């Protein structure tokens, strides 16, 4: 069967890096065999081969923050092993004034087993935008 | 839309929508309703749809406004009201 | 059927938002379920999932534009429905003399309706670079 | 059968633009039909479509290196033809103290032939991250 | 490769190839033929691979003019010629 | 992780992995191991994890050093030992 995602970025009071989706706007869940938990996990049934990939579009100071840049990595959590980094992008925050946007992303083909969930986290989520487009997270399976 | 999320005794999630044009800058402002004077005003993308305010008073009614500008052109000011909780 | 598509970008004197595409140097139109129009949209004739993307390389100065970002934008017009955005992407302009070089690659899964057609627009299209590789879209059926 | 492939950066002592992998970590080669041949380019044995990606990312300096980009283009050697460019991105180095960290993603649909070979090159190899995550590349048959 | 399309009363759409060489920065020089003096040029990134002029005079038989360069080492001077129209 | 591979007369390519922490910036510094003073230092972000030595004296037994940086937290010094050819 045709097993995809697509999920919409939603902004939350939560500090903690890992990124909130939503089934909103022109999202996409194929069938129950993907499933998106508690706001932060693509979840997979079937065990094989997915293209994952994700588009984190952020606005940042240089003076603002911290000597160090914008990391987001694309992460996994298999039952039964410890978390897994799988891709990931690195950007230096903009000399722009109030921030200066722009866009990384992620996107690569892993092998995920049943009940695999995968999840995009930032070095600062208060820096992430979430307008209509600009951040969104998705896979599809081979 | 102009929501007001997660208010709390000292910190409340702002969040807006792309809706209104093509602007690229705004300035969310906010301050005690009706106790005149202290407002904080803060720089933001306009497709950013974010902010997170902390540091608020306990047990009060706050104002929040959003104007959004694109060259000298200016957005139809967008305000919404919220009150703090206690503990 | 296999449905996909890979165009290749190509200046012109349009001044209007919406980039021009060729079936030139290493194109792709599998067959003729999926067409480009007029050089401006990838139009399929099936209904399902496909993963849409975009590449926007492009050349720009701080102070020679506007106190705004370089936003590229990938939109979807189906047949009986308005237009819509699926996915876009930000950077500031560089401080970099003459200009700055940079790009941007937006990637998603959406659901195209018979007749749908999706197409990918600019900020400020002369900015855009030309170059054999730096500017391409496409497309491709699950 | 189901033909994909992903391999993960790995650094080298060679000058040479051409980048290196490896079949480690988060790997991926699913069937002999595709091979990774002397660490340096992605070799398939079957004629058809596929979506080919690569992920470089990379720190650089503004006044160490010379006035032009970062490019990393992804390239074609079929057999009893001519070398040829799929696609390319270019960045202007960062003003960052040490160095300033970006990321570039290339992606798009190719018509490969049989004993057609893929790879990633850039301007300076010495430039690339190679952290885990960080840089690799891949490919999948529609 | 050095192509002139789209000339029109005060306007021309110059493009270019890949095609020369590893060069990065080029001067899309410009002005009036045989009226020697005035001389626009422009900077541009080797893999812009375009340019759209404007303010041209009507009816008038106009120089093009692109060298490009490569550190200390610079291409071939690729020449075109093309005539403004009227109205 | 700390390796030195491909040591030849005058050169030899240091790599390391991520592993420690979550550290930013790093200090590759090298230098003759027991001829006490000229010491080379190098400023690497933490994930680039390879540095490419030159310039170095044949026959001679070198020593690298690597410690890391979270902004005034500094990881665990991690040492090793090389020794260059001759020809
Ligand atoms: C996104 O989530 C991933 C996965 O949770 C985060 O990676 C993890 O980061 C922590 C903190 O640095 C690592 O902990 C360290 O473990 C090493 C080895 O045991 C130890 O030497 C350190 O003292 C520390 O405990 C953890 O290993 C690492 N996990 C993996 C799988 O790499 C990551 O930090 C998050 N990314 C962002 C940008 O927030
Ligand atoms: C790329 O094309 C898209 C789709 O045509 C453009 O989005 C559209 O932009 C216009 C101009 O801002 C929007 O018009 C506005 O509509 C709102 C709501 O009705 C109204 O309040 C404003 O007065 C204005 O008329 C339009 O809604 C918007 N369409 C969508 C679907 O979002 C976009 O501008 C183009 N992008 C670039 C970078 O050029
Ligand atoms: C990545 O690899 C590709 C493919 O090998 C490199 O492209 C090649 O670059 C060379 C050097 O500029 C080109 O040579 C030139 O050929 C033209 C036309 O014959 C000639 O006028 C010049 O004198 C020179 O010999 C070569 O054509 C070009 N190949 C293709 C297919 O475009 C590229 O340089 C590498 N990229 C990086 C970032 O290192």
């Amino acid at each position: 069967p045709q097993i995809a995602a697509h999920v919409i970025s939603e902004a939350s009071s939560k500090t903690t890096s890992v990124l909130q989706w939503a089934e909103k706007g022109y999202y996409t869940m194929s069938n129950n065999l993907v499933t998106l938990e508690n706001g932060k996990q693509l979840t997979v049934k079937r065990q094989g081969l997915y293209y994952i990939y994700a588009q984190v579009t952020f606005c940042s100071n240089r003076e603002a923050s911290s000597q160090a840049p914008f990391i987001a990595s694309l992460c996994l959590k298999s039952p039964g092993r410890f978390e897994r980094i799988l891709l990931r992008a690195a950007n230096t925050h903009s000399s722009a004034k109030p921030c200066g946007q722009q866009s990384i992303h992620l996107g690569g083909v892993f092998e995920l087993q049943p009940g695999a969930s995968v999840f995009v986290n930032v070095t600062d989520p208060s820096q992430v935008s979430h307008g209509t487009g600009f951040t969104s997270f998705g896979l599809l399976k081979l | 839309a102009i929501e007001v999320k997660d208010v709390t005794d000292t910190t409340a999630l702002i969040t807006w929508s792309d809706d209104f044009g093509e602007y690229v800058w705004c300035e969310l402002t906010y301050g005690i309703k009706d106790v005149p004077g202290d407002r904080t005003t803060i720089d933001l993308w306009y497709h950013h749809a974010h902010y997170s305010i902390g540091n608020l008073k306990p047990d009060t009614e706050y104002e929040v406004s959003l104007i959004c500008r694109r060259g000298d052109m200016s957005s139809n000011p967008a305000k919404e009201t919220f009150t703090t909780g206690l503990v």
